[PDB]
RNA sequence: CUUUAAAUCCUUUAACGAGGAUCCAUUGGAGGGCAAGUCUGGUGCCAGCAGCCGCGGUAAUUCCAGCUCCAAUAGCGUAUAUUAAAGUUGCUGCAGUUAAAAAGCUCGUAGUUGGAUCUUGGGAGCGGCCG
């Protein structure tokens, strides 16, 4: 949070969910941190950086997360255009 | 006298390599041993104990009561906490319900009111909670009015380290752990609103288990 | 509200008059038969004489025999009841003396363990019964 | 008709809660580190206090670049500098809201007295006051609810009437010297 | 001395005027609300106390008296109208299945409320698209 002195007087930044674009509580214990692998450039291997997701409870409460997964790996360049 | 720990939260904790308790806020990290915030808050923290009810069953051998401790925790710069224990004994509910209070501690952030200058003294905007009928408002105030609310949560927002509220409460007030726990998920439910301040898409940074699993495949089985 | 429209304004005030007029205090406190009910009419205090001094019996979960003092009044001249209130101070008062009643403070209501009895004593004699009490002063003969 | 003012207001106000136990003890711990007789003193400063806290707001709900707000705000400004608990350091009218109730009993005549040295107890001070032994600018001063200004706060010094700056000695020194003659002679 | 049509009101000033200041600070309370004793004697459902719950039946943290105690303290307590508390009159801002509360149903004159659409865009120029 910002200040006329140009200091963050915050102490600290929760998330944000990557499915619904709201914020996470610290209460809130069924939020999934997915970590997805990306596959080597060349054959097959893996290259070694990490590309991560997050998620909010009460879309894992209705249901609708396989659906969220699906679409930030095929906007993000994993899942293929056809599918 | 000596802490041993029992799940993996507790030795991380203890082999000196997590920092503080504000990224296992920032990831969520279901807290479940008591002396984490033993260890990470100082002497800083205080307690007090809000009311004792006694409540009885119906026998056809006379009637048993137990003592229902309720009780109030938190820093006054800082986090606070609440922790309701039921036994026989009036030491082992003020003990159940101290372990309880260090278990349930959530983040508070604080905001200004017009102008953004100093430090953070009130709410950031109009939150509220509610379990039963009781209903608890909170509206912020400008700076160095003064809480002006029931004694519980005049003393909730003590420890709560804010300094100016407005309450507006509703239903049955007289029951006083109902109207504890409804001011405690008001003020649960700062984190829990979007604002234009937090707007932007954060950044992910790496999780404890993605950089203590090298530590923890051979720390303990 | 539920009349909410824009140009809806005697519909809300005749329905908040009836609204209102349904209440009970209001009525009570808007309305001639109260006032002509009560014995003080709109008065804090009322002077009387005394005509006899019986005591009552006491309600269910207490034993007492309370004495009070019946007082007919100077200014409307009806038979009311009264109360002395402290301890040792009925036989300060008299028959056919000049006393002062007031009420106790539950707005003209029965109070307490005292069935039907509203009233209370402060002065007889035109001396307090404080001043009676404390030994400040003495009854005049 | 009569040429009378009737123009009377009520300085003190009185607290809802009657009884408990963190406003009584610091209102006992603020009689006792500053002296007051009693409690009517101050709920009379936090009265004070609260009017221009309210004066305060009422200029804070209105925008800027208004002559009537900026005109009241700098006239508050210079008062509330002029009555010496401010600093010339921050001088804004956003920091009025950030004032204590010692700071303003701090200004009061009894501390200034009992803190410039020329008294030795707080209560010793407020006799002192009551007893007309002292004067500023050649005016004597019985009463300790005064709010001392800041362009007149070094010219305070015993009055020439009093014993201790300089005066007449008082009634028993010449009662003992009378005493102690008469028994000589 | 001053003031006033002369005094009495205030200010000023000679002379007296305190050491247990006796030159006496009182008023309600002490179970809870509600700050304040498991102190001591008396009657022990009688006398009484208590705005409400209640306290009195032979060991009363409440009755009647002594000390201590707590609140404002030259002030404190009681009665009676009134306001805030009252989101228990709800316009802001109540409730209507079960706590009080949707007419047996429908038509219908007053009253209240009522679908969309009719003029966009530009340049000179203060400048690194726009205030």
């Amino acid at each position: 949070m910002q200040n006329d002195a140009g200091e963050f007087v915050d102490l600290y930044v929760p998330r944000k969910c990557s499915a619904s674009n709201r914020i996470i509580g610290a209460k809130d214990h069924a939020s999934i941190q997915m970590n997805v692998a990306e596959v080597d450039k060349v054959t097959g291997r893996f290259n070694g950086q990490f590309k991560t997701y997050a998620i909010c409870g009460a879309i894992r409460r209705m249901g609708e997360s396989d659906d969220s997964i699906l679409r930030l790996a095929k906007a993000d360049g994993i899942v293929s255009k056809n599918f | 006298k000596e802490w041993l720990p029992v799940t993996k939260l507790g030795r991380l904790v203890k082999d000196m390599k997590i920092k503080s308790l504000e990224e296992i806020y920032l990831f969520s990290l279901p807290i479940k041993e008591s002396e984490i915030i033993d260890f990470f808050l100082g002497a800083s923290l205080k307690d007090e104990v809000l009311k004792i009810m006694p409540v009885q069953k119906q026998t056809r051998a006379g009637q048993r009561t137990r003592f229902k401790a309720f009780v109030a925790i938190g820093d006054y710069n800082g986090h606070v906490g609440l922790g309701v224990k039921c036994s026989k004994e009036v030491a082992t509910a003020i003990r159940g319900a101290i372990i309880l209070a260090k278990l349930s501690i959530v983040p508070v952030r604080r905001g200004y009111w017009g102008n953004k200058i100093g430090k953070p003294h009130t709410v950031p905007c109009k939150v509220t909670g509610r379990c039963g009928s009781v209903l608890v408002r909170l509206i912020p105030a400008p700076r160095g009015t003064g809480i002006v609310s029931a004694p519980v949560p005049k003393k909730l927002l003590m420890m709560a380290g804010i300094d100016d509220c407005y309450t507006s409460a509703r239903g049955c007030t007289a029951t006083l752990g109902n109207f504890a726990k409804a001011t405690f998920d008001a003020i649960s439910k700062t984190y829990s609103y979007l604002t234009p301040d937090l707007w932007k898409e954060t950044v992910f940074t790496k999780s404890p288990y993605q950089e203590f699993t090298d530590h923890l495949v051979k720390t303990h089985t | 509200g539920k009349c909410r429209g824009l140009r809806t304004a005697r519909k809300l005030r005749s329905h908040r008059r009836d609204q209102k007029w349904h209440d009970k205090q209001y009525k009570k406190a808007h309305l001639g038969t109260a006032l002509k009910a009560n014995p003080f009419g709109g008065a804090s205090h009322a002077k009387g004489i005394v005509l006899e001094k019986v005591g009552v019996e006491a309600k269910q979960p207490n034993s007492a025999i309370r004495k009070c003092v019946r007082v007919q009044l100077i200014k409307n001249g009806k038979k009311i009841t009264a109360f002395v209130p402290n301890d040792g101070c009925l036989n300060f008062i008299e028959e056919n003396d000049e006393v002062l009643v007031a009420g106790f403070g539950r707005k003209g209501h029965a109070v307490g363990d005292i069935p039907g009895v509203r009233f209370k004593v402060v002065k007889v004699a035109n001396v307090s019964l404080l001043a009676l009490y404390k030994g400040k002063k003495e009854r005049p003969r | 008709p009569v040429a009378r003012s009737w123009v009377c207001r009520k300085t003190y106000v009185t607290p809802r809660r009657p009884f408990e136990k963190s406003r009584l003890d610091q209102e006992l711990k603020l009689i006792g580190e500053y002296g007051l007789r009693n409690k009517r003193e101050v709920w009379r400063v936090k009265f004070t206090l609260a009017k221009i806290r309210k004066a305060a707001r009422e200029l804070l709900t209105l925008d800027e670049k208004d002559p009537r707000r900026l005109f009241e705000g700098n006239a508050l400004l210079r008062r509330l500098v002029r009555i010496g608990v401010l600093d010339e350091g921050k001088m804004k009218l956003d920091y009025i809201l950030g004032l204590k109730i010692e700071d303003f009993l701090e200004r009061r005549l009894q501390t200034q007295v009992f803190k410039l040295g020329l008294a030795k107890s707080i209560h010793h001070a407020r006799v002192l006051i009551r007893q007309r032994h002292i004067r500023v600018r050649k005016q004597v001063v019985n009463i300790p609810s005064f709010i001392v200004r800041l362009d007149s706060q070094k010219h305070i010094d015993f009055s020439l009437r009093s014993p201790y700056g300089g005066g007449r000695p008082g009634r028993v020194k010449r009662k003992n010297a009378k005493k102690g003659q008469g028994g000589a002679g």
